[PDB]
């Protein structure tokens, strides 16, 4: 899991703003693993999240419908994860 | 109020290239390119300026 998401945010500060073409691809599976991976590394995948949002601005709009509800749901008064809420 | 100095003359200076998009430009979903309440895309490069 680690290699693989680094791997594609560095693909995506490589590319610029040409990667916004690949968002249909990722983001359905993305947000889908991070529903249903270990608690271990789903702070990691908040980070990267945040990392890819950067990356493509305004073109995050649709996704934003679901990933306000992954925010609700694991905001759970967890120090660790309210300084990675409060950062994304 | 003396002064009635009066505007008499307007220039229209459109830059409005229809179908070219400078390289700055970020696009496309939201872009809603409507201009005088127009949607160029349904008209041409021509009639819709």
């Amino acid at each position: 899991h680690t290699m693989v998401v680094q791997a594609i945010t560095f693909i995506f500060k490589s590319l610029g703003l040409k990667c916004v073409q690949f968002l249909p691809q990722v983001m359905p599976t993305f947000l889908n693993v991070i529903r249903v991976c270990d608690g271990a590394i789903r702070e990691f995948l908040f980070q990267q999240l945040g990392m890819l949002v950067s990356f493509v601005k305004s073109h995050i709009r649709p996704y934003m419908d679901e990933i306000v509800t992954l925010m609700r749901e694991f905001w759970v008064m967890n120090t660790s994860i309210q300084s990675t809420i409060i950062l994304l | 109020m003396k002064d009635r100095m009066k505007t008499v003359s307007v220039a229209l200076v459109l830059c409005l290239n229809v179908g070219v998009d400078p390289p700055d430009v970020v696009k496309t979903t939201p872009c809603a390119r409507l201009e005088c309440w127009i949607d160029p895309l349904s008209m041409g490069p021509q009639k819709a300026l």
